[PDB]
RNA sequence: UAAACGAUGUCGACUUGGAGGUUGUGCCCUUGAGGCGUGGCUUCCGGAGCUAACGCGUUAAGUCGACCGCCUGGGGAGUACGGCCGCAAGGUUAAAACUCAAAUGAAUUGACGGGGGCCCGCACAAGCGGUGGAGCAUGUGGUUUAAUUCGAUGCAACGCGAAGAACCUUACCUGGUCUUGACAUCCACGGAAGUUUUCAGAGAUGAGAAUGUGCCUUCGGGAACCGUGAGACAGGUGCUGCAUGGCUGUCGUCAGCUCGUGUUGUGAAAUGUUGGGUUAAGUCCCGCAACGAGCGCAACCCUUAUCCUUUGUUGCCAGCGGUCCGGCCGGGAACUCAAAGGAGACUGCCAGUGAUAAACUGGAGGAAGGUGGGGAUGACGUCAAGUCAUCAUGGCCCUUACGACCAGGGCUACACACGUGCUACAAUGGCGCAUACAAAGAGAAGCGACCUCGCGAGAGCAAGCGGACCUCAUAAAGUGCGUCGUAGUCCGGAUUGGAGUCUGCAACUCGACUCCAUGAAGUCGGAAUCGCUAGUAAUCGUGGAUCAGAAUGCCACGGUGAAUACGU
């Protein structure tokens, strides 16, 4: 489907930042609608990772940001003769999101006395490739890493597309021939 | 827009009536197809078969298609010069010289048909398909296997249809 | 057989509609079932000739009826008693003193409702019913109007089973809410039940209807702008 | 749909008028607040018998027109089915479709 | 035996060719399974002619020839029966009673492939949240009684007809009570209706008191309300939705459908209305029998956004006065501000992408760019789809009633399951204290400052009001600080005891709101499953429609306001 490719809008600013590091972290921590109280969780927090070490605020969020980020993801196609993959290379944006999601889902059950001591010592544990979305982004690059040896209906698409002007490789493909 | 041919005299013979469906694709709608047969008092070849939303407006636009691409053709008296075995796909008519002394015999609306075609005298058996849509042929392929006369003598016969262009 | 609401929900919106009054608050009511009962009282009065629009009308210490006719002078009678008689049951009906003046409206020998008229008869005699939908709209675009729709039903020529059918012409949008354009659903019964037309006619998309205001009615008409404003 | 509550509430308005007028805050003179001190006793607390009917509490209205089980609209005098009828043939004023 | 065949008997004569496969042989640069010359079988392609269609076409299914084989509706039957051959099962030509109106060659379009391939909707994805689990709100069924009334059954039933349900409502059920009858006209009798007021009975209804005897007139007599009675007649959630009318839901925003007409085929019918690329688009480049035009879609349209523009209150206030520094008022017009003319933005530009190209994306100034933001907005029409119950209505039934007056009971029971939505399970939150700003709208039997009463909701009285004037209204979440650790808590607060309130004689089951004390279910719920692209989604309050009385919903508003849209 879709008659047209669509691209993301403009989002604004918040009362207390002109960063955008900054207002799309309080963004995806809003819950309850309610970003202005996320304002304060977000500086809260980069307070609290800024006296476990003063040379920076960002020491331990920029690595954990990293490191719980896939780069990779995979789908399953198959409309006939066998069980197939395909992989695609996501945009950043995405990869991000992921990352941030899951490090709020998991500091927010971590138990700890304040919300700022849950998400510095989250982003501590993560940093150190040592948390909880570790695991997660392994696995998930690991799978659409390896299924690149696979493309919807392999066996009928490589007598098709040879027939129908086309390459006598071996290639992944959107649910098409190969 | 095209040229057309009439006869000084009105056809309105209407021999069968159809509807046009699709049953899923837009449902079933209310059209008519319609096939109309126009003559001209001594035969054509007009045969029009047209569709339209209602019957008056089927008829009309098939009576239409019944004189375009259609032109008259002609048979003197009321018999025809040869005993031949008209055939039109699978609808198969036949023709024997007559007097005048018996003009139709015919029922439906081929005894309607053969009037203007000039060939109701001769009228002897149709076999094979003998339903409306082609039984109607006789005023068509039976005035394509045509003979008329032109003599003066039977033994000149053969001489003046070689001099009709030599 | 979908039957999108086919006027309703286009009106007010640069589309007239067949009343124009002002009331609001709990007694909205109380003048909307007097306004349906002058509708159904008054033109049963004028019936006497054939009528193409009705539009009853509420300004500030009056009621004013404007009617819409094929031709004029018609409905108000001779001398003037007979008019007089047309005053005498609005007022009787709404409460307020009346007015009724005659004016036409755009394209007046058609009309939505006497296609129907024409449509109807040969049903009610049982006879002549397969060529008549057809006739109707030939006269009905030989008289006027852009384009026209006609769906008729009923138990049709007196058969023992139900019929649909219908017939369109020209130019007749349906998503249109400009211009007022003109509808009449007849129902009336025969011997075999119950018939009926649904009649949409459309004489125009900016022709016919009010058109929308060119101004601010706020700088116009103002012999002296200002109060006081600070300015004095 | 159906008469009989249609019949109900056009005989109610002249039973209204003839039993509840003269005993609307009766209830409370004899009985309530308003009998501070004076009645609140047997001998005037027989006087209300006759009104029940009558009374603003049954006086539900439906459909003023035709009649309707339930889902009336008090501004029209009309329901749901009976406003789009009428709004089809333009019979109501003012009327808008909602665009903003 | 058989699908045992140039599917086409045997063999032959004649009828525009070209070329493929592959081969005698003349000729070639032997220039690639080639060309030309002249034969070959064997196959593609198509003309004269032929078919019902596929197809045939110089190897005929053409034009024919001689001479032989064979058929006479289907099923049952290539069997039986007869003659004959066969170790032996078998083979061989080839039939009827009986059954039956068909059986059978071909092809159109829908649907459909699990044959090949193409496309779309927030339908998924990319996520986010919600129902389903708790409890509550409300509808459905199950199950129950005098009866717990139906209509409807994924998408096309279930916050929907049937939006405010004590009786009324209202279908349901039972009890009183009458038949022109709640209601119109027409005749007959008793009471005027209206109002105040005691009482009996359940209330219907009636008796008595006190006020009034109006209305028109032959004061015959009747209308008005109420009782009484008779016809004509009124009335009928009366049946039948294959007897119907009006009306509407679906596919779907599918991306197509139809109206007039020509053409190709014997035609059914197609074509257009289908392909590629592009789109909200029949929009636009390319193009075949489609041509002209309409529908869906685009448009006019109301609305927003800055911004121009005018009014200057029931709106506003930079400077200025009265002054507690409040537009309340002397006064002022810079200003929002309300409702309206509208301006601005056109996929128009530039660049990328795209088949040149529509158009998509990016780019930029600007309040704002994706046909600016929002809404309007949905084709012909099959579906025997759903309503005779708004309403219309025949055939056709009751009319001491399938009407009608009056009271009481019930849908809302409770066993649970099920649709939908609400608010919680947290801490993005709750609490405590302190602290902030709305938009919109509703109020002429009404609400409503002050008033006195009130734990609060509210109460009766009333200035006032017409709602930018007055009041609902302390708008809440949010904000400030401190606080809390998965422990049913510092979340949630159902039940229940018990008090206070509303419309009304009358709140017990069936109704709604306030408030005091205690205190459970519920740790984000399985199968299932949907909505959503941005003022959306989420979440908190508000008002309104409805509205006798009252909301958890709906409807619309405003607070605080998100992830992403690769890909099919």
């Amino acid at each position: 489907p879709r008659r047209r490719v669509i691209g993301q809008r403009k989002i604004l600013p918040d009362p207390k930042f002109g960063s955008e590091l900054l207002a799309k972290f309080v963004n995806i921590l809003m819950v309850d609608g309610k970003k202005s109280t996320a304002e304060s969780i977000v500086y809260s927090a980069l307070e609290t990772l800024a006296q476990r070490s003063g040379k920076s605020e960002l020491e331990a969020f920029e690595v954990a940001l990293e490191n719980v980020r896939p780069t990779v993801e995979v789908k399953s196609r198959r409309v006939g003769g066998s069980t197939y993959q395909v992989p695609v290379e996501v945009r950043p944006v995405r990869r991000n999101a992921l990352a941030m999601r899951w490090i709020v889902e998991a500091a927010r059950k971590r138990g700890d006395k304040s919300m700022a001591l849950r998400l510095a010592n989250e982003l501590s544990d993560a940093a150190e490739n040592k948390g909880t979305a570790v695991k997660k982004r392994e696995d998930v690059h690991r799978m659409a890493e390896a299924n690149k040896a696979f493309a919807h209906y392999r066996w009928l698409s490589l007598r098709s597309f040879s027939h129908q002007a086309g390459a006598s490789s071996k290639q992944p493909a959107l649910g098409y021939l190969n | 827009a095209h040229i057309e041919k009439q006869a000084g005299e009105l056809q309105e013979k209407l021999i069968a009536v159809n509807r046009v469906s699709k049953t899923v694709k837009g449902g079933r709608i209310f059209s008519f197809t319609a096939l109309t047969v126009v003559g001209d008092g001594n035969g054509r070849v007009g045969f029009g078969y047209g569709k339209a939303r209602e019957v008056p407006a089927a008829i009309q636009k098939a009576m239409e298609k019944a004189r375009r691409n259609m032109i008259n053709v002609a048979l003197n008296n009321g018999t025809l010069q040869h005993p031949v075995k008209g055939v039109h796909t699978g609808s198969r008519v036949f023709m024997q010289p007559a007097s005048e002394g018996t003009g139709i015999i015919a029922g439906g609306a081929m005894r309607a048909v053969l009037e203007v075609a000039g060939v109701h005298n001769v009228l002897a058996k149709a076999y094979g398909s003998t339903n409306p849509i082609n039984v109607v042929r006789a005023t068509i392929d039976g005035l394509e296997n045509m003979n008329s006369p032109e003599m003066v003598a039977a033994k000149r016969g053969k001489s003046v249809e070689e001099i009709l262009g030599k | 057989g979908q039957k999108v609401h086919p006027n309703g929900i286009r009106l007010g919106i640069v589309k007239p509609w067949n009343s124009t009054w002002f009331a609001n608050t709990k007694e909205f009511a109380d003048n909307l079932d007097s306004d349906f009962k002058v509708r159904q009282y008054l033109t049963k009065e004028l019936a006497k000739a054939s009528v193409s629009r009705i539009v009853i009308e509420r300004p500030a210490k009056s009621i004013r009826v404007t009617i819409h006719t094929a031709r004029p002078g018609i409905v108000i009678g001779k001398k003037g008693e007979d008019v007089e008689k047309l005053r005498k049951v609005v007022a009787d009906i709404a409460g307020v003193p009346a007015q009724i003046n005659i004016a036409e409206v755009r394209k007046p020998e058609l009309d939505a409702k006497l296609v129907a008229d024409s449509i109807t008869s040969q049903l009610e005699r049982r006879v002549m019913f397969r060529r008549a939908m057809k006739r109707a709209v030939q006269n009905a675009m030989r008289l006027g109007a852009k384009g026209i729709k006609v769906e008729v039903s009923g138990r049709l020529g007196g058969a023992e089973i139900a019929r649909t059918e219908w017939y369109r012409e020209g130019r007749v949008p349906l998503h249109t809410l400009r211009a007022d354009i003109d509808y009449n659903t007849s129902e009336a019964h025969t011997t075999y039940g119950v018939i009926g037309v649904k009649v949409w006619i459309f004489k125009g998309e900016i022709l016919g209807g009010m058109a929308a205001v060119e101004q601010p009615e706020k700088p116009a008409a103002q012999p002296k702008k200002q109060q006081r404003k600070g300015r004095k | 749909a159906k008469q009989s509550m249609k019949a109900r509430e056009v005989k109610r308005v002249a039973l209204a008028d003839k039993y509840f007028a003269k005993r609307a805050e009766l209830k409370a003179i004899i009985s309530d607040v308003n009998a501070s001190d004076e009645d609140r006793w047997n001998a005037v607390l027989k006087l209300q018998t006759l009104p029940r009917d009558s009374s603003p509490s049954r006086q539900r209205n439906r459909c003023r027109q035709t009649g309707r089980p339930h889902g009336f609209l008090r501004k029209f005098g009309l329901s749901r089915i009976k406003v789009r009828e009428a709004a089809m043939r333009g019979e109501i004023p003012g009327l808008k479709k909602a665009s903003w």
